[PDB]
Order: C-alpha cells, then structure tokens, then sequence
RNA sequence: UGGAGGUAAAGCUACUGAAUGUAUGAUGGCGCCACCUAGGCGUACUGAAUACAAUUAAACUCUGAAUGCCAUUUAUUUUA
RNA sequence: CGGUCGCCUCCUAAAAGGUAACGGAGGCGUACAAAGGUACCUUCAGUACGGUUGGAAAUCGUAUGUAGAGUGUAAUGGUGUAAGGGUGCUUGACUGUGAGACAUACAGGUCGAACAGGUGAGAAAUCAGGUCAUAGUGAUCCGGUGGUCCAGUAUGGAAUGG
RNA sequence: UUUGGUGCCCAUGUCGCUGUGGAAACACCUGGUUCCAUUUCGAACCCAGCAGUUAAGCACAGUGGAGCCGAAUGUAGCUGCAGUGAGAAUAGGAAAGCACCAAGC
RNA sequence: GGUCUUGUAGCUCAGUCGGUAGAGCAACGGUCUGAAGAACCGUGUGUCGGCAGUUCGAUUCUGCCCGAGACCACCA
C-alpha cells in the first residue's frame, strides 16, 4: 500500500569552479601563466608576481617559482617567482 | 527583470558612446558626466539620453 | 593614545610596505625622517636591504630650513649615477623642512 | 528522559562506534565503573533505564555519575512507505559509545555493593560490559 | 589667569610636598570635555540649534554634533540622526573656563555644599553633573525650550588619585 | 572665525573682587550677584 | 627532492553549539519581614561568570599525518 | 498525485582537481553618482569605573579588550594600519587592442602582462579598463532606433539593405 | 663596542613588575606670528626654539607572575604487522635575533 | 497519510510586505421609570494561537509546534 511522499526542499546546488594550485613548484611559467586561483587570498602575492581582480595569481616575468610561508604562527603564505641566474 | 540602465551620449558629435548604469527613483538628476569620445577624439560632456 | 612617534612609526610601516608593494623597478628609495631636533636622511636600496648613501643635519649643522642635506646627497647619488629615486615622507607630511628637502633634492638632477 | 534542550541542525549523519574510546578511557570519579567491551549505539532510553536502576539499588549513602549522554540524533523513516523522497524525521537520541568507555561509575558505599549495582544496570544495555576498579 | 598662579606656585609647593625631586611629576590638568546628551530630539525636538547656540556662547570653541556610534530599537535612533554635543578646550581657554565655572556657576546653583567624595572614575580622572543651562553667566532667560544641564571632565596627566586630590584641593575645589 | 569672546570682567557683589580673563564680552564689566568667596562651601 | 592541502586522528578554558561532577554563586522560583515603595534572611529549587577535573559533533578547529597529487633530478625503457 | 526544472555558498566529497541520489542546509533574477578612482588622516565589539535629564542598554571620559566589530546581500574564504571609518578633487563605472594562461565536447565563461590615444588623483613614485571574491542571467530568427571614411538591378536620386 | 635610525623577520620577538641613565643624540618641553592644521582644538599635523626634565617614552639589568615555545618515551591513525608516526600531557627552554648607516668609541 | 487555510478584545468578525489592533453587542456608570425592560448620555477592555529567526521596535516578514478546517490516499 503506497502512502504520500514529497518534499524534498533540499536538490539545489552550484557548479563547482576549479579553484586551486595550477603551478606547483620548480616549474618554469611565463609571464601571464596563473599560479593560484582562490577565493579570498589564502595565498599572498610575493614578488614578481600579481594579484587580479578575481584575487587569481598570475606571474609578471619569466622565471621559477616558490612557496613560502610567513606570519604570526607560519601559517600566512608567499608565492613568488624566482628570477633566472641570467 | 528590471530595466535599470541608461546611455549617455555626447552634445557635440550627439553620438550615443557609452552605455551605464543609474536608478532613476533616488537621483533624478540626469547625468551629466564627460568621458572620451571617440567621435571628437577628446574629453566631451555626456549628457543622458532616452 | 601613542606617543606622539608610535603613531610616525607606523605611518612609515605603511609607506614603506606602499614602496616594496608597487616598485617594479629598482629605484633606491629616499627615506628622509624628521626629528623635534633636525633632520637626516638616508638612501636606502631594497632587493638588498642595504643603504647605498647618507645624509644629515649632523654634518656640522645647526637645527632645522638647512636644505644642504638635499644638495650633498644629491651629489653622492649623481657620483654613483643612479640621479632617479622614489621619494618617501617618512612618517612625516611632504611639506615644510620636507617638502624643501625634496625641492632642493629635484632641482639638482633627481627624477621624482 | 536525557535529551538536547536544542541543537543546530536535525538530521545529522550516523557516527562510528567502532574504534578505541576516544575519550572517557578511565575511571575519573568513582572507586568503580563500568567498562564495555564491544561498542555500540545506546539510547536514551536504557541510559534512563540504568540510571534508575543504581538509584534504586543504591541507597541515600553515595553517589552516581553518568559519563556519556546522547548527543547525537538518529532518524527512522515511518511505516509503510517506498524510500526516497527526503530523509525520513528524527525519533530517538542515541550516545555513541566506543569499545572500552567508562561510562557509569558509584562511589561511597560498600564494595560488594559497588559490584552488585554496576552487575544490575550493566543487564540493560546492550554492550558487554565489565567491571572496571579505580586506579591508585 | 589661572596659569599665573599655578606655575607661580602650584608646581613647586607640589612638587615639594610629595617626594618627586622631579619638577614635572606634578600633576597637570589636560583637557576638559562638555556633554550634554541631547536626547528629546528623536528627530525633532528643537534640532539642536538652541543648544548648540548657548554651547557656542559659554566658550567660543565650536560646539560639535556627535553621531550615535549604535542604534537602539527603544527610541527613534538609528544608526545616526546625529546627537550630543561635545566641546573639548584647551589652552588658555581652559584655564579661563575653569576659573569662570568655580567661581560663578557652581556658587551660583542651589545648593553646592560639596563634592568629589567617590566621583572620580579611578584612573585621576572626575566629572561634575550640571543640572541646568541657566546656571551660568553666559546665557540669557532665553534658552531652549527646556532647561538641560551639562557633562564635564577633568582630565590629568596622571592615573594614581593621590595627587589627584592633592591637586583638586590645592586649586581650592569644593570637596 | 567665531562669536568674538574678549576678556570680560566681573564684579563680585559680596566679595569685592573682579574677575577678568576671557569670557562673553557683549557686556564687559558686567556684575555678579553670588560672590565667588561667598558660598558656604567656598567659605563657612 | 620540494611544495600545495585540512581528511584519518585528536582537542574544546582555542572559538560555535550540546553537555558531566565539584567550589564560589550574579539572577530568579519560594517562603519571609517590613515596606505601599525601597530593600533585607534563608533560598529543597533555576541557575550568570570564574576556577578544577572530565566529554561530543558532516555542515566546531589552537593543532594534524601516512597514502594520494603537482612539479623536478637521477637511472631505465618505448615511439608512444 | 505532490515536489523539482537556470545560477551562487557550504557539507556529504575519502587533506590536488572532479565525483551521484525525490541527500542535508540556505539564497539569487541585485545594490551603489557613491558602498568607485585617487591623496591624506584614523582603527574594533563588549566590559569596568565616573557623568543631570537618561532608564539594563543613547552621548562623553579613561583603561581593558587579539576580533566575539565591521565588509550593502544568503554561505564560505579573506580582511585588526586592512579590503574597516572620514575628509578634498573627481568620473579609468575610458577608446583601440591584447602576448600568455585558467576550464572546457561545442556554444559559451575567467584572469591577464604589455602597446598606442586622451584623461582624472597625487609633489612624485605610482594608481585607476567598476565595486573584498564568488550568484544578479537568455542563443539565434524577426522587426524598431542612432551613426555610418559602404551598396543604390541602364544613368541621377530614392525605396531597400550592409 | 654604546647610543640613534631603518630594513628583514614574526611571540623562545608579548603583556607586565622592580630598579639604572640621557655626553651626543631621542624625547618630552616652550608659544602659535608666519606655511599648515583640527567635523572643535597648536590634542595630533606643521612651524621656530631649547629654560627645565629622568617624570614618561626610550635603552640597560633582574624578575618565568599570565601568554607563547616544547624534548624523549609511550599511545591513536595509517601502510605494504615492521616501519610509519601524530594529537594530548611532561621534563625543560625562553627576558628576541639578524644586518646597514650616522656620532662617540 | 499527505498539501494547503485559519487561529486577533468577552463574543463574532477587520487591519500599507515595518513601525498602525478597529466595529456591533457583551461588562460598568449615570438619566427615564413605582420597579423591570426599551431608550439617551458617557464609557471601559485590547500586547494579535504557543515557541524560534530577518528586523531600524515582527500582530504584520519567514521556520517549528499545537488546534481545527477542508478536495484528495492500498493494484485500477
Ligand atoms: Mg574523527
Ligand atoms: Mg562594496
Ligand atoms: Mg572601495
Ligand atoms: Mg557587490
Ligand atoms: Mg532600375
Ligand atoms: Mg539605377
Ligand atoms: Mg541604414
Ligand atoms: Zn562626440
């Protein structure tokens, strides 16, 4: 004997951006190649690189890339692009 | 949907350049704004138009 | 609630975090900073936390409208040949002593 | 009845109770307690259950102290009815208990009567339990 | 003015009353602020003109309109619809309003048989509660439309309350 | 920039003393009824 | 070899909820007086906040792996 | 039968990304001539004490207070010298572009160095191609309007198109 | 080496408590007449001056009071039953450190 | 068993998406009257079903619970 159902209220959800770490390190980048896309900077910007208006990372010369960490505790976050020895 | 924009044009050339955004309800005033036109190759005052 | 140079100290934090945020380029920087006495500079070159050239009052000066300090340093940055700086007010206002400091800094060949 | 006063949200998931006692691992109050061997979801209900049953079995000498409590919800879906649509509305409080929790523990009374009533409320719940005496 | 003496004497006759043997260990006065909580006005009462204009009038520092840092369900405020006043003078105004309040305004009240029992807040600091507006020299029978009072402070350079007496008591301040 | 306050002065009643520092000056010299040194607190 | 990460776990005076015992207990329930309007005594009890000891969590985190992932070097192999 | 049909936030999602259910929880179809750009100046909420109106809680003053405050807006992330608050000037809420990347079946979506023109703020450095970030959206087809260094069925026009 | 200034770091760099000193400097400090400035005000900013100052800031010594840091051992999780290695607690550490410039040394 | 609707003064019914509770009679007082009705004057009462949120003060805007009301439910 089948009964009343119905109500779910709960079947909605976003798609998902792809945000994260696109360039991790010891990798040669381009200027304009993006290194991290966030929500909210989780990672600061060192040197030589930039920081968009979507808070995306993205490199202004050519050369390595490191992470680093810093702050109150170590827990803030640097990723800047290293230079060749040129 | 709401139709909140607007378009302003230039009182030299009276081309309708730009394209932005205003709230007719709060300010009334019609705006009055100079950016580049191209038209005229330099600073214009905008004017709103309908 | 500061002490009347806490409050200079951190207005120069911020200016100088403004600096290394926004200088692409190498500019050695121009620090100049203001005491109730006299006044003294120093050319402070980042990408190697160093300071290529000096300037003060202390160089047989009484106290402070001695706009010197402008030409002499002025004279040892044309000698090492760099002649364009990024100006830094300190944690001061660029008026006064500064603004004559940086005036007189101009008219001798700097490019700020 | 031990039961929330109010919580954030109704319809929690299950949790594990397969582990080693994370928490309430030894006596902390009484000179003995009760120890499981098997871990297991108990309810509220034989929580009450034992409860009483030291309280009776006990006496106006000493005390008693409860360790866990039924934090955790738990839903069942009604009789009669296709699954799907939704999850079915919360019916019973459970404590998740981890093999080897203390749990119930009595002090301030004979020995013998420290095992007689932890041997009485131990009957009621579903894990095997074991009588467990304070360290020194 | 009150500096006269006090650099005449104050300073000194301190600083050799208590062991210091530092010429400016002694207490100094540094600020007096005015309040007068302007509440009636809702949105309406006189908008605050009246108010502001005897405000003015007692000293020619410019009053200012403080705004409402909150916003409170009770009353028609929220979130601004500016009230208060406040005043800070300094300077030789200072001591002048000092001098011009001790010896006309509060012998001029009711009864002023005393102060200064429990009232300081605990760090060298008081406030004196000004019942009425009228009470004071500068002002005329007309006024606003009530009659409110004001909210001072006495400010020193100090937080211990020792010399806080001594200094309250040394300028002759009612006790 | 201001209502231009001078230095006005006053005239004790009881105590026969003055008063002249700064204060409203549309009035200069203008008297006062309770004396500064007249109160009973101030005085008594 | 370097790095990102916040899961397993663990902890809850490290925050948000829930929550155990003890100590001081704001508050209130009760009775209580005297007060017609301010308060006092204990408060079978409800119990703020603090302290000590013990807990719980997919949508709690002061913390926190291995595996996995990304990149790179060496060595080997295949023309995918 | 009932409920749902697109987009955004979290959890399920097993520490890169991705991952379904008529799974668990919420929002959106925007707002702002300033809540933008820029120079300068400034930094919490609560609590304690003091102070007439005025009270538990208005304003004010002094300490304490690592954020429990704020950020137009649901959720998350971030943010105590900021991205939070105020002041002066202002429209870069520009034109023509765009090496290079991100995600992708396609259509579409996102970031973006750098160049030229001409601006605004600032002494200058520099900054400004909307907003702390993520939702605020609809393909053609058809027709309507403005401009038009285009065509005009033999030619000059015009209708009509691009 | 001392002092002053600045930069990089980020509490083992803090918040306190008791003392010591200012030669040069550093600050208070003296006034608003000038540039400039206050939703108001020489508070702050900015001027031009050093009469006094060890008071405070500042620096140097001690202080483990709070906060921060935290071994080794064992244990929880893993990952083919050995390695793997946490968290929590604990001994304990801890009164910042690294550099350049300027005066006296 | 599900999806909606409603709950407001003593009663029966109204209340700009936010700053707001309104009628008639019921109850009280006086007048008329031998007294009672009827009638005339004044009156009086209101915290919006109970618990939770957004909120610039939520009866008003949303969620849960309680109560009742409605068109409907074993293959068809
Ligand atoms: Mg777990
Ligand atoms: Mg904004
Ligand atoms: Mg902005
Ligand atoms: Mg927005
Ligand atoms: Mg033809
Ligand atoms: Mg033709
Ligand atoms: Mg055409
Ligand atoms: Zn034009």
């Amino acid at each position: 004997s089948k009964k009343g159902v119905g109500s779910t209220k709960n079947g909605r959800d976003s798609h998902a951006k792809r945000l994260g770490a696109k360039k991790a390190d010891g990798q040669m980048i381009r200027t304009g190649q993006i290194i991290y896309r966030q929500r909210g900077t989780r990672v600061y910007p060192g040197v030589n690189v930039g920081l968009g208006s979507d808070d995306t990372l993205f490199a202004l010369s050519d050369g390595l890339v490191k992470y680093q960490k810093f702050g109150p505790k170590q827990g803030k976050t640097r990723v800047s692009v290293v230079k060749h020895k040129l | 949907a709401v139709k909140r924009s607007t378009r302003l044009g230039c009182n030299d050339c009276r081309e309708i350049n730009y394209l932005t955004f205003k709230n007719v309800k709060k300010n009334p005033e019609k705006l009055a704004l100079n950016k580049f036109c191209s038209r005229c190759r330099k600073v214009v005052v905008h004017k709103e138009v309908k | 609630m500061k002490t009347r140079t806490e409050q200079r100290r951190l207005r120069h934090k911020r200016i100088v975090k403004k600096i290394r945020a926004t200088n692409h380029d190498n500019r050695v920087v121009l620090m100049v900073i203001k005491s109730l006495n006299h006044i003294s500079v120093q050319a402070w070159d980042f990408s190697q936390n160093i300071v290529l050239a000096s300037s003060s009052s202390l160089a047989l000066k009484l106290k402070n409208n001695a706009k010197l300090v402008g030409q002499d340093i002025a004279d040892k940055l044309v000698k090492l040949k760099l002649t364009n700086v990024v100006f830094d007010t300190g944690g001061s206002k660029y008026h006064g002593r500064i603004a004559a400091l940086a005036e007189a800094a101009r008219e001798r060949g700097l490019n700020f | 009845m031990l039961q929330p006063k109010r919580t954030k949200y109704r319809k929690p998931h299950n949790v594990s109770y397969e582990g080693k006692a994370k928490g309430n691992s030894y006596v902390a109050f009484g000179e003995y307690g009760l120890v499981a061997t098997k871990g297991n979801w108990i309810d509220a209900r034989a929580i009450e259950s034992a409860r009483i049953a030291i309280s009776k079995c006990l006496g106006k000498t000493g005390k008693m102290w409860i360790r866990i409590f039924p934090h955790m919800s738990k839903t069942k879906k009604p009789l009669e009815v296709r699954m799907g649509s939704g999850k079915g509305n919360p019916e019973f409080w459970v404590a998740v208990v981890k093999q080897g929790t203390v749990m119930f523990e009595v002090a301030n009374i004979p020995e013998s009567q420290m095992i007689k009533a932890l041997t009485r409320a131990g009957h009621k719940l579903p894990v095997t339990w074991k009588i467990l005496k304070r360290e020194e | 003015n009150l500096k006269a003496h006090y650099q005449k004497t104050i300073a000194k006759e301190l600083q050799k009353s208590f062991a210091f043997s530092s010429i400016m260990q002694v207490p100094r006065l540094e600020k007096i602020v005015i309040n007068m909580g302007v509440g009636d006005a809702i949105r309406d009462s006189k908008f605050l003109e009246s108010a502001l204009n005897e405000l003015h009038l007692i000293s020619g520092q410019k009053p200012v309109a403080t705004k409402a840092k909150n916003a409170i369900s009770t009353y028609k405020l929220r979130a601004g619809q500016l009230i208060g006043c406040k005043v800070t003078l300094r300077g030789e105004r200072m001591w002048a309003f000092l001098e011009k309040l001790i010896y006309v305004a509060l012998p001029r009240v009711r009864d002023f048989r005393g102060l200064s029992l429990k009232s300081f807040d605990g760090r060298g600091n008081y406030t004196i509660g000004i019942k009425e507006q009228i009470i004071f020299p500068e002002i005329v029978y007309d006024d606003i439309k009530r009659i409110r009072g004001f909210d001072v402070t006495l400010v020193t350079s100090t937080n211990k309350d020792s010399e806080a007496l001594a200094l309250l008591r040394a300028l002759n301040l009612p006790l | 920039f201001h209502f231009p306050s001078q230095s006005v002065s006053f005239k004790c009643a009881s105590c026969s003393n003055s008063f002249t520092i700064e204060s409203t000056l549309k009035q200069k010299e203008i008297t006062i009824d309770i004396c500064g040194k007249c109160h009973p607190f101030y005085i008594g």
